[PDB]
C-alpha cells in the first residue's frame, strides 16, 4: 500500500548513503503487497514472488534498514538470527518457532500474521560445511536451510495459541507462509574472493598490455553487484534457496561524505552522545568541521563501517577524558583535525 | 655450474637456481659484453616484474665492459617505459654502455660500490666500402654520439658541452668522482 | 560520589606496574559506565552507547590481573568468563547465554542490576579462526562462538533460568537486555606480531637494497602490537563483525627488566612478600639484596614467561634452603644475594 | 661430472649436487681464473646467505691463480658490505687476487692449509694506441696499484712502504710466512 517514494523517504531519514539499496527494497515490498490484493493473480501468468537478500559489508546499515522499516509498516515485524537456529530436536533451537514469534506480535491472529514480514539476520553464518569427525553431527548448516526453505515454498505452520499448555488439545493454528515476506540479510565475508576469481581478467606482461596495480585492482564495492548463483553455492548456500530469492539488494561501503553526515546529522549521532556525556560533567564539547573529515578518513581505513568512528573518537579523547575530571578551571574543550592526527592535544579553554 | 637453492613456501619446498631465486626478489644481473640476446633476456625480466608488482622497485646489477649500442637502447627504453623505478648498482666496473645504463637509473636510486671503476667514452664503429656509403654511416654514428651525449647530460645533470669534452677520449671515474659528476647518487659502503 | 579515573588508576597502580595505557582505558571506561548508571537515559534526548575494550597483551603482562583488581573496587556486579568453555548453540560444550547467568548470580538474580553490569572474557584469542578463510568444517569452538557473541555484545534479551530452572512452565527464563553490559575481551594473541610485521615491514629481499635486521634490530612484540589495526586481526582469525563490536583496542607492553624489579617489591602482593610471609610464620626472616632482585629479573626475561618467570628463579634458588630449613634449628634470618642467584654460593644463614 | 648426494630432512629425502649441498652450509667455492661471470655467481651466493642468516659466518675456499681486478673488487666489496664475517681459507694456492681476497677476510677468521702457496704481485695491463690514450690508461693502472696496496696494508697490517717494495715483483709466501706477514691468521693442520 505505501508508495515507494514514501518508503524511501522514511528510510533516508535514518539511513545515509544507501540510496540505491533503498530503491530496491521499496519497490520489492510495494510490489509484494500489490500481489496480495489481487486474487488468483488476475491473469494466466503467475507473478514472481518477492524475496529480498540484503547482502552487504559490516556496518553498512543492513540491520538498521530492517529495524527502521518496521516502524513505517503497520504489519507485524519479527527479527530472527540464523546463528541461533538449529535442526529440529536439538538443544539449540527450532526454525518453526519463527512463525510463532511473529504471531506473538499480533496476538496469534492468522490474518495479520500472513501479512507480516520476517528478517533472518546473519544468514551467511549457516552456510553448508563439510563433515567433521570429532563433531557428532552438523546441526547448523544445510539442515537449517531446508526448514527455512520449506516456509518459502509455502506451507501452513501449526502454532499453539495463547501459550497453550503441554496438553496438545488440537489447536494447531495454521498460518500460510506463501504470503509472508521473507528477507534474509547477512554479511557474506569472503564472497569477494570467489567472485573476483571469476570476473578478474588478469594482468598482461607485454608493452601493449594493461598493468593493474594493487591500488586500483578491485574492491568489494562494484564486485558484489555481479554476484551470481554459482558463487553463492560455493559459499555453502543451497541452490534451491538462492533460486527462491530473486531480488538481491547489495549494499556498498560507506563513503567519506556519508560517514561525515552520520557523525552529526542523526539525532543519536556519535558526536551528540559524547556532547551529552561531557554536559553531564559540566563541560560542553565542540567538533570542528575539518575534524569530521579526518575521522571519516581514519574510519574508512579500519573497514568496520560506522563502528569505526567510535574507535577514532575514543582514542583521540582518551587522554583528556582521563584527566578532565581531575582538572579544574576547564569550562570548554574543542577538538580539530590536528587532534585527530594525534600530533596535537585537545584544545582547552580557560 | 650454477648452484641450486631451496626456498620455503606455504605450498612446500621449492628449488630454484641462484639467478632465478634473486629474480623473484626483483634483481636482474647485467653481466658481460652487451649484445642482442642478453639484452632481450633482460627486457623480458623487466616486463615480467612490472606485471607482478608495478609499484615495487626493480634492481639492476651492472658489471660489464660495454657492448653494442642498439642492444643497450632496448634496455634503456624499457627502463624509462615501465612504471617501476629501476635502481642501478655498479659492481666491479661500468664501461660506456654499462655507465649509460647505470646513470639512466631512477634519480636517487643509483648506487656504486666503493672500489668500482666507471669509464665513459664516445661511440666507436667502422665501415668499409664506397665513399657514398661512408658518408651515410659516418653521419649515422655522429647522430648516435649526439643522442647519447644529450641523454647523459640529462641524467648526470652536467652541461652538454662538458659531456662532449669529457667523452671525447676515455675518462675513468672512481666511485666518489662519479657522485660528483652525477653518474651515481651515493655509495654503499656497509650494511646499515 | 563518582570516582575519577585517576582514583581508579591509583588502585590499579598498586597491583599493576607498567601498564599505564591499560589503566587509562579501563579507568575511563569505568568512569563512563558509572555516569550512565548514575544518570539513566531519561532526560538526555540522545541515548549513550557503550564502547567495548579489547585487552591485547603478551603472557604475564597483567591482563588477567587487571580484571581481578578491578572487581575489588567495582561497585557494579562483575564476573569473569572463559572463552574456551563457550561453544555455539546446538552443541554439548556450552552456550554464550551462560555468561549472563553467571553475572545474575552475583547480583542474586536481579535483572535491573544485571543489565547494567561489566563482564570480562579472558582467552578471547583461543576462539580465533586459523586463517582469514571462514572454515573448512563446522567449528564448534571458533568462529561459531564469535557469531553467537555478536548479538550478546551489541545487545539482545538473554534467556536465563530465574531460580533453579525447574518446576517452571517453559523454564520461566528471565529476559535481560545486554545492550548496556560493557564487555572487556582480554587475550594473548600469540603470532599476531608476524602478521603486523608483514605489512609494517617491507623490502625483505636478498640484494643490496634489501633490509636485514639479524633478529636483534627487529621490532619487538610490544612495539608491533602497538601498531595493530583491524585488518591485521582479520588475517589472525578474528571475525570482521566481532572486531566492529570492540572499537577500543588496548595494547599492553612487555615487562622490561626494570619493571620486573619493581614488581618484586612494589606491588601489594609481590613475589618477595609471598615468600617472606612463608618464612615469618615459621620463625625466620627472609632478606633479598637489591642486586639479587636485578639478577632474578635478567633470568626471568630469558624464560619468555614474563612475570611468571620470576617465580621459577626464586624457587630454584631457595629449593635446597627450603628443604633443610624446617629440620634445622638456630635459624633466625636468611639473606639472599646476587651470588645465590648465579649459583656460586649458598645463601647466608644467621645463627 | 658432479656427484649428487642425498640429504635427510624432516620433510623427506632430497637430492643435491655436491656444490649446492655445501652452499646450504654457508660454503662458497672460488676456483679458477677470476672473471666477471664467476664473480657475479659468488656475489649472488653471498647475498643469498646473508638473507638466510646474517649472523652466521660464511666460508670462502680459495684455490685460484688470479684474474681480472674489477671482477675481484666486486667480491671484495660484497664481503665487506654484508654483515656476516667471511672466513677465507686457502687451498692449494692463492695468487694476487686470490691473496687479496684471502687477506680481505674477517680478522681472526683467515686460514691457510700447511702446504698452500700464496703469491702477491703488482697489477698487469697493457694498451695499444695514441700516446694520449696510453697516458690515460697508464694513470689508471697506477691508481689501481696504489689502491690495492693501501687495502693490503690495512688487512695485513704492514706499512704501505713495505707493501710497495714486496709487491714490485712476484713474491711467494708459504703458509707460515703468510702468518707473519699478516695475510692469514692461523694454519689448519689437523682437526682438533
Ligand atoms: N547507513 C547508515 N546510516 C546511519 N548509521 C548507520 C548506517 N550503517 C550503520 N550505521 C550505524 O551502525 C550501527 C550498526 O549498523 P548495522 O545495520 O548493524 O550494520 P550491519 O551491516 O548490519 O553490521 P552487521 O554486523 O553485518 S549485522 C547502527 O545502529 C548505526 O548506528
Ligand atoms: N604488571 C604486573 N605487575 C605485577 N605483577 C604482574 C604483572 N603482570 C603479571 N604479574 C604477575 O603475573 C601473574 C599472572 O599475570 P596475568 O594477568 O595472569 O598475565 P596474563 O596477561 O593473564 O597472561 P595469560 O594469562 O597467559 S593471557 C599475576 O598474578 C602477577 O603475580
Ligand atoms: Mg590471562
Amino acid at each position: 500500500l505505501p508508495t515507494p517514494h514514501e518508503i524511501r523517504n522514511h528510510l533516508d531519514d535514518y539511513v545515509i548513503g544507501q540510496e540505491q539499496a533503498k530503491k530496491v527494497l521499496a519497490v520489492a515490498v510495494y510490489n509484494h503487497y500489490k500481489r496480495l490484493r489481487n486474487g488468483d493473480t488476475s491473469n494466466g501468468v503467475e507473478l514472481g514472488k518477492s524475496n529480498i537478500l540484503l547482502i552487504g559489508p559490516t556496518g553498512s546499515g543492513k540491520t538498521l534498514l530492517a529495524e527502521t522499516l518496521a516502524r513505517l509498516l503497520d504489519v507485524p515485524f519479527t527479527m530472527a538470527d540464523a546463528t541461533t537456529l538449529t535442526e529440529a530436536g536439538y538443544v539449540g533451537e527450532d526454525v518453526e518457532n519463527i512463525i510463532q514469534k511473529l504471531l506473538q506480535k499480533c496476538d496469534y491472529d492468522v490474518q495479520k500474521a500472513q501479512r507480516g514480514i520476517v528478517y533472518i539476520d546473519e544468514i551467511d553464518k549457516i552456510s553448508r560445511k563439510s563433515d567433521n569427525p570429532s563433531i557428532t553431527r552438523d546441526v547448523s548448516g544445510e539442515g537449517v536451510q531446508q526448514a527455512l526453505l520449506k516456509l518459502i515454498e509455502g506451507t501452513v505452520a501449526a502454532v499453539p495459541p495463547q501459550g497453550g499448555r503441554k496438553h496438545p488439545q488440537q489447536e494447531f493454528l495454521q498460518v500460510d507462509t506463501s504470503k509472508i515476506l521473507f528477507i534474509c540479510g547477512g554479511a557474506f565475508a569472503g564472497l569477494d574472493k570467489v567472485i573476483s576469481h571469476r570476473v578478474e581478467t588478469g594482468s598482461g606482461i607485454g608493452f601493449g598490455a594493461t598493468v593493474k596495480a594493487k591500488s586500483d585492482k578491485a574492491s568489494e564495492g562494484e564486485l558484489l553487484a555481479q554476484v551470481e548463483p554459482e558463487d553463492l553455492i560455493k559459499f555453502g548456500l543451497i541452490p534451491e534457496f538462492i533460486g527462491r530469492l530473486p531480488v538481491v539488494a547489495t549494499l556498498n561501503e560507506l563513503s567519506e561524505e556519508a560517514l561525515i553526515q552520520i557523525l552529526k546529522e542523526p539525532k543519536n549521532a556519535l558526536t551528540k552522545q559524547y556532547q551529552a556525556l561531557f554536559n553531564l560533567e559540566g563541560v560542553d564539547l565542540e567538533f570542528r568541521d575539518e575534524a569530521l573529515d579526518a575521522i571519516a578518513k581514519k574510519a574508512m581505513a579500519r573497514k568496520t563501517g560506522a563502528r569505526g568512528l567510535r574507535s577514532i573518537v575514543e582514542a583521540a579523547l582518551l587522554d583528556t577524558m582521563y584527566d578532565l575530571p581531575s582538572m579544574e578551571d576547564v569550562e570548554k574543550v574543542v577538538i580539530d583535525e590536528s587532534v585527530i592526527d594525534g600530533q596535537s592535544e585537545p584544545l582547552l579553554i580557560y | 655450474l650454477v648452484p641450486m637453492v631451496i626456498e620455503q613456501t606455504s605450498r612446500g619446498e621449492r628449488s630454484f637456481d641462484i639467478y632465478s631465486r634473486l629474480l623473484k626478489e626483483r634483481v636482474i644481473f647485467l653481466t658481460g659484453q652487451v649484445e642482442d640476446h642478453m639484452a632481450n633476456l633482460i627486457v623480458a625480466q623487466m616486463l615480467f616484474l612490472e606485471a607482478e608488482n608495478p609499484e615495487k622497485d626493480i634492481y639492476l646489477y651492472i658489471n660489464s665492459p660495454g657492448g653494442v649500442i642498439t642492444a643497450g637502447m632496448s634496455i634503456y627504453d624499457t627502463m624509462q617505459f615501465i612504471k617501476p623505478d629501476v635502481s642501478t648498482i655498479c659492481m666491479g666496473q661500468a664501461a660506456s654502455m654499462g655507465a649509460f645504463l647505470l646513470t639512466a637509473g631512477a634519480k636517487g636510486k643509483r648506487f656504486c660500490l666503493p672500489n668500482s671503476r666507471v669509464m665513459i667514452h664516445q661511440p666507436l664503429g667502422g665501415y668499409q666500402g664506397q665513399a657514398t656509403d661512408i658518408e651515410i654511416h659516418a653521419r649515422e654514428i655522429l647522430k648516435v654520439k649526439g643522442r647519447m651525449n644529450e641523454l647523459m647530460a640529462l641524467h648526470t645533470g652536467q652541461s652538454l658541452e662538458q659531456i662532449e669534452r669529457d667523452t671525447e677520449r676515455d675518462r675513468f671515474l672512481s666511485a666518489p668522482e662519479a657522485v660528483e659528476y652525477g653518474l651515481v647518487d651515493s655509495i654503499l659502503t656497509h650494511r646499515n
